[PDB]
Order: C-alpha cells, then sequence, then structure tokens
RNA sequence: CUCGAUGUUGGAUCAGGACAUCCCGAUGGUGCAGCCGCUAUUAAAGGUUCGUUUGUUCAACGAUUAAAGUCCUACGUGAUCU
RNA sequence: CCCAUAGUAGGCCUAAAAGCAGCCACCAAUUAAGAAAGCGUUCAAGCUCAACACCCACUACCUAAAAAAUCCCAAACAUAUAA
C-alpha cells in the first residue's frame, strides 16, 4: 500500500468519496436573482 | 489505528429546534424505546457485533423494546449507526391481563391493546 | 505558428482570434508572434 | 473632470540595512550523524507557525505541504533579489534553512542492508505558512508580479498575498461556513461517527474536518 | 552490498507496571506495582 | 407562450365532488340492478389463499 | 486500449469510481435516521 | 504465473502494428534575398542500399541513395531454418 | 478611443549620457503633460504610456493541452409531473 502522504492525490475509499460528495458547500440561493430587482 | 469512537456528549443534547422537528417532550421523556436493526454487523468491529447480540437485535427488522435509561442508552450509542430508535407510544395505556392477547405494534410505534381487524364505522 | 498552452500577446498589434475551435494569436507586424492554442 | 484621489504615503516606512534576502546554505553548519525517520506528518495538516505577518506587508502563502531543498531557495533568492528595488523594498526569510536530513541508497542495490546515507537536507512546510515576507514603499501590484512567478515554481501550491487579501480570504471562508445551506457537514458526521464513518477515516480527520488530504489543501471545502 | 552498523537492541518487554489498580483487594505480600524508576 | 412557459402535459380538471357523488350513486345502482336481474354470465374472482 | 494497471480496485493506480445521484440519496437517507436516533437518545 | 520445462544471443525467412516522420506531400515562423538550411503544424498511402573487420546487436570505415527513421510485436518469429 | 507644446540637452560624471548607462534633485511654463513608465538611437532623432479636451470604452480581473504499438468500442437519448 501507499503511505498517508503521497506525491500524487491518493484515491479515497468509496465511502469517503461518498462522504465528500454529500457534504459539499451549497451556496444560499435567493428567491429572485438580485440583478432582476431595482 | 482503528479504535472505538468516543462520542461527545454535546451530540446528545437536543436543541429547541429538534423538539419541533421530532415532536418529543423534554419534560416528559418517553419510557421505552422501540429498537430495530436496519444494518448488518458484517464488516463492523467485533465489539459492535457483541452489543447487537446483547440487545437482542440479531434478526434485522424485528422491533425490540428496551428501557430508556442511561445504561441501555450507553449500549445503544455504540451501535446507533446500525439501528433505528423510536419511542414506544401507549395511546390506550399499558396492556392489562384481559387484553394481553389482543395487542398489535403498529408502524407508528403505538402499541394498541385492541386489534379487531375490522373497518372503522366512523 | 508555435504551439502554446498559454497564449500571450507580444506586441500592441497582436490580436486574439478563435478559429476552427481553438484560439490563435495573429500579428501582421511581426509574423513571428503567431501562436496556436495547444 | 476626471476625479483624482489621494495616494498613500510611505515616508513613515523604514528600510533595513540589508534589504535583500540572505544566502541559505545547502547543509547546516555542523553535519548531522544520526539518521532520522521520514516523519511525513511534518507537511500534513494546517500549519501552526509563521501564519501571520511580522514586519513586512506582503508574502507568499503556502496552499499545500511540501519539502524545500537548496534548489528552491536559490530560485526564490535570485528571482526576488533581481526583480525588487533595494531602495524601496526589503525581503526576509520566513522558513529556516534545510535541516531535515534525507538519506538515499546507492544506485543498483537491493532492498535491505540497513539504511542509506544522508544525501541532502530539506525544510518541511505545511499549508497556510508564509515562505517569504516582503514590505516597504510599494503597492501590491508591484510585488505581485514577480511574487506569483516565484510561487508557481514552488513544489507545492502557493500564492502571493497581502495583509488585506489574506484577511479577506479568511473572512470569506468563514462566511461560506455560516451561510452553507447543506445540513450535512464533514465535521458533524465525523465527530459523531455517523454511519460508522470513522472506519474509513483517520484520527486526524477529526481536526482537519475534510479540508486536507495528505499534503493537499482544499479551500473550497467548508 | 552493505551491512547495518546498529547491533543489539533486542531486549523483550519487562512487563512492568501496576498489578493492582485503585479499589482492588490485596492480601499481605501482593505486589502492587513494578517499576524501573520511582513513578 | 413559449416551449417552456407551461408544462408539456395537458391540464386536467377533475369532476365536482358533489356532482360526482351523485354520478357514483347512479353507477352503483345500475350495477346492483344487473345483479338482482341476473345480467351476468360466468364470473371470475381473485382470492388470497395460502399467502 | 484503456487498460488499468494490475488489478482494478487495488494498488496505486485504480479504476476511478464515481458517486451516482442515487448513491448520494442513499447516504442522506441513512444520515437522517441516525440524526433522529441522536434526538431520542437525549432524554 | 510457469522449474511432472513458458528453449536462452545475433543472423536467415516472412513480416503485423504505433507515429514521438528518416525520405516523398501540404503548411506557419526565420537572424527565410536566391541555392542551402534551422524550427513547428499536418500527413503512416509508398519507400527507407550494398560492402571490409567483428559471433556480435552496436561501433568504425569504403561506395552510394530522395532517404539509409525511431520503436512495439515472448529484447515478433528455432513443431520454418541457422 | 483620443492626443502630446515647453524653461531644458536639469546638475554631475562621461569621448558622448539630450526623459530612458550611472549618481543627485525631481522643482516648474501652458486650461492640460512624470526632470519620465515601456521600446529605440553610438549620442541624438523616432514610436508609446501616464495629461487636457472629447466622452457614459458604462470590461472579466476566479482557470488552460496532448501521443503507442491486432480493431473504436454496448446501442442510444437533452422535454409528460419521485417514484
Ligand atoms: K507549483
Ligand atoms: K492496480
Ligand atoms: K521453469
Ligand atoms: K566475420
Ligand atoms: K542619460
Ligand atoms: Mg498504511
Ligand atoms: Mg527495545
Ligand atoms: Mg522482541
Ligand atoms: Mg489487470
Ligand atoms: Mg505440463
Ligand atoms: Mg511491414
Ligand atoms: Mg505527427
Ligand atoms: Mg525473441
Ligand atoms: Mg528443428
Ligand atoms: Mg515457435
Ligand atoms: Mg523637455
Ligand atoms: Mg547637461
Ligand atoms: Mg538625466
Ligand atoms: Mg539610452
Ligand atoms: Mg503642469
Ligand atoms: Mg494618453
Ligand atoms: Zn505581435
Amino acid at each position: 500500500g501507499s503511505k498517508a502522504v503521497t506525491r500524487h492525490r491518493r484515491v479515497m475509499h468509496f465511502q469517503r468519496q461518498k462522504l465528500m460528495a454529500v457534504t459539499e458547500y451549497i451556496p444560499p440561493k435567493p428567491a429572485i436573482h438580485p440583478s432582476c430587482l431595482p | 489505528k482503528f479504535t472505538r469512537s468516543r462520542i461527545p456528549e454535546k451530540v446528545f443534547q437536543a436543541s429547541p429546534e429538534d423538539h419541533e422537528k421530532y415532536g418529543g417532550d423534554p419534560q416528559n421523556p418517553h419510557k421505552l424505546h422501540i429498537v430495530t436493526r436496519i444494518k448488518s454487523t458484517r464488516r463492523r468491529p467485533y465489539w459492535e457485533k457483541d452489543i447487537i447480540k446483547m440487545l437482542g437485535l440479531e434478526k434485522a427488522h424485528t422491533p425490540q423494546v428496551h428501557k430508556n435509561i442511561p445504561s441501555v442508552n450507553a449500549k445503544l450509542k455504540v451501535v446507533k449507526h446500525l439501528i433505528r430508535i423510536k419511542p414506544l407510544k401507549l395511546p390506550q395505556g399499558l396492556p392489562a391481563e384481559e387484553n394481553m392477547s389482543n395487542t398489535c405494534l403498529k408502524s407508528t410505534g403505538e402499541l394498541v391493546v385492541q386489534w379487531h381487524l375490522k373497518p372503522v364505522e366512523q | 505558428f508555435k504551439n502554446k498552452t498559454v497564449l500571450k500577446k507580444r506586441c500592441k498589434d497582436c490580436y486574439l482570434v478563435k478559429r476552427r475551435g481553438r484560439w490563435y494569436v495573429y500579428c501582421k507586424t511581426h509574423p513571428r508572434h503567431k501562436q496556436r492554442q495547444m | 473632470v476626471k476625479t483624482l484621489l489621494p495616494v498613500p504615503s510611505f515616508e513613515d516606512v523604514s528600510i533595513p540595512e540589508k534589504p535583500k534576502l540572505r544566502f541559505i546554505e545547502r547543509a547546516p553548519l555542523v553535519p548531522k550523524v544520526r539518521r532520522e525517520p521520514k516523519n511525513l506528518s511534518d507537511i500534513r495538516g494546517p500549519s501552526t507557525e509563521a501564519t501571520e505577518f511580522t514586519e513586512g506587508n506582503f508574502a507568499i502563502l503556502a496552499l499545500g505541504g511540501g519539502y524545500l531543498h537548496w534548489g528552491h531557495f536559490e530560485m526564490m533568492r535570485l528571482t526576488i533579489n533581481r526583480s525588487m528595488d533595494p531602495k524601496n523594498m526589503f525581503a526576509i526569510w520566513r522558513v529556516p534553512a534545510p535541516f531535515k536530513p534525507i538519506t538515499r541508497k546507492s544506485v543498483g542495490h537491493r532492498m535491505g542492508g540497513g539504511k542509506g546515507a544522508i544525501d541532502h537536507y530539506v525544510t518541511p512546510v505545511k499549508a497556510g505558512r508564509l515562505v517569504v515576507e516582503m514590505g516597504g514603499r510599494c503597492e501590491f501590484e508591484e510585488v505581485q508580479g514577480f511574487l506569483d512567478q516565484v510561487a508557481h515554481k514552488l513544489p507545492f501550491a502557493a500564492k502571493a498575498v497581502s495583509r488585506g487579501t489574506l484577511e479577506k480570504m479568511r473572512k470569506d471562508q468563514e462566511e461560506r461556513e455560516r451561510n452553507n445551506q447543506n445540513p450535512w457537514t464533514f465535521e458533524r458526521i465525523a465527530t459523531a461517527n455517523m454511519l460508522g464513518i470513522r472506519k474509513v477515516l483517520s484520527p486526524y480527520d477529526l481536526t482537519h474536518k475534510g479540508k486536507y488530504w495528505g499534503k493537499f489543501y482544499m479551500p473550497k471545502r467548508v | 552490498g552493505g551491512s547495518s552498523k546498529n547491533l543489539g537492541g533486542k531486549s523483550s518487554g519487562r512487563r512492568q507496571g501496576i498489578k493492582k489498580m485503585e479499589g482492588h483487594y490485596v492480601h499481605a505480600g501482593n505486589i502492587i506495582a513494578t517499576q524501573r524508576h520511582f513513578r | 407562450k413559449t416551449s417552456l412557459s407551461s408544462p408539456p402535459w395537458p391540464e386536467v380538471v377533475l369532476p365536482d365532488p358533489v356532482e360526482e357523488t351523485r354520478h357514483h350513486a347512479e353507477v352503483v345502482k345500475k350495477v346492483n340492478e344487473m345483479i338482482v336481474t341476473g345480467q351476468y354470465g360466468r364470473l371470475f374472482a381473485v382470492v388470497h389463499f395460502a399467502s | 486500449r484503456g487498460r488499468i494497471p494490475g488489478r482494478q480496485w487495488i494498488g496505486k493506480h485504480r479504476r476511478p469510481r464515481f458517486v451516482s445521484l442515487r448513491a448520494k440519496q442513499n447516504m442522506i437517507r441513512r444520515l437522517e435516521i441516525e440524526a433522529e436516533n441522536h434526538y431520542w437518545l437525549s432524554m
């Protein structure tokens, strides 16, 4: 196996991959785009 | 190294918003849990395997009743990721000797003491 | 034309144009400045 | 009538006697004899030293972990000393000279037979550390040109920053964490060991909170 | 080829430490702890 | 009016519940009379037995 | 063409696995159950 | 993986394939006047020599050629040979 | 986009240093133009930039590619209401 610190970006365990996917930043979306209002 | 996980006590302190979402009463805590295993113990550490057996959760999707007390909760927390915990509700009170044989545990968690298998005239 | 990953204008007369699906740098004053997106 | 604006005055700024960057030696004064382990956790995770400005106002921020050898210091020194104005600028080192010995076995030898001999030295660097700090009678646009050129040649992800941009960078990250609409975060899940997720995680993930993977730093992770 | 210059260093663990923790019942003579230095 | 101004499916207007309750009673009465008068031949049934 | 070196799902170079939409929904569904478990264990 | 055998160099024979093109085609730049070149883009249809010493692949040398390309194919190919 | 006169080739150094090899100063004419930010000239000339005027250019200021050897490799699809 590879060490915890590698020169390349090590492949993640699939469960961790899923964890990252589910915890991504979701920006606040306004009801009306602010450019469409006075 | 992989070890047992210490869960911070803050995780088990409900906020006012939680009480609205789930509908529990902090001043009238439910007496009994309904506990059902919904996850396998395969590919889990042995200590989790051992607690599932102790709680009588070897067979999945089989509701078990347990006392809502610190000691029991301590076991439940180790395997909280393997089970579903719901409060036992008694809309008509506890079963008595007369109605022991006419009870049914519904999917809502309510243990009813009469099971007629008839439509409601209402 | 020299292939370039990063296109840079080398004089005032250089002008960027996108043709045949890739960016080009064209220069009439100094044809040596001509670059193709790689 | 194009509206003119006031300009900042740097008369109150002082320039040291040796504004240029001093020379860094290949190996320390006294050569080391005791061979050391890799200790790869010295470039892993956030940095806890040299994360703030001390004297100058501009610096090169490290966005990842890595090791710096003499070849890197010479590139930084020459590139900066050539592109800077000694009269109105000054630079200092924010990283110590190579001290960590790196052993290496001879070519063609098989596995085993003890440990290799000390070959060269490196300076471990963590993410979020300042590598070089500059200052003086100059704006950001002046140093940013050749500072970014240097940052691109470093073995890790780096970027030139200022007292303002660095502060804004940090405040923007906090704003993202507060307004994040996702109810599920890496911290909440990991610390509570939800789904038994700590079986595929590391003990360091409790503190890194998913923002670090080996030596790589991910600023877009909240 | 080459050889390592570090010899020795193969002593086994002494199995020292506390034998009777707080609250344990001991009879006279029972060893409570073993130690190399006064801990 | 554009290709995406409104949904692709047609708009459905369900019957008035009061009017439909009366129509339902008529249908049930008609079918009940067929039973009383024996206006059916062979019947089939779906029965649950042994699981 | 398009070989993965050695065995597919082990070692240094691996076949990339991607997270599908339903894989995400599956995880969130179980996160909600555990979140509720936390609540009922608090009283 | 194979030791209840997957025959080990170079050559002969016949070659399949890649293009990171040696020659032939088409192009941009040049410190491209022209003739010669250098450099990059595109192109794998077709072609890519004979000798002296050496077991040699290589290397050196002689005479040529539009050019004497680089590699992979169990360092292609011994139930075809040497 | 548009446009550029002038004390003056500022002093010193220098064979020569004229905004632009170096050192010091970096003041001032014209409503407006740095004792000059980038080229250039052996030194000069010469071409731009920061000026004025004109006038709503009413900019984004976060990023960068590709090749191997028998033959690409499921077929396909942007539109009917989670399950
Ligand atoms: K870099
Ligand atoms: K592999
Ligand atoms: K064998
Ligand atoms: K011979
Ligand atoms: K001069
Ligand atoms: Mg390991
Ligand atoms: Mg020891
Ligand atoms: Mg031992
Ligand atoms: Mg394989
Ligand atoms: Mg055999
Ligand atoms: Mg052939
Ligand atoms: Mg080609
Ligand atoms: Mg062979
Ligand atoms: Mg034979
Ligand atoms: Mg054969
Ligand atoms: Mg003048
Ligand atoms: Mg003079
Ligand atoms: Mg002068
Ligand atoms: Mg000059
Ligand atoms: Mg003036
Ligand atoms: Mg102008
Ligand atoms: Zn040009």
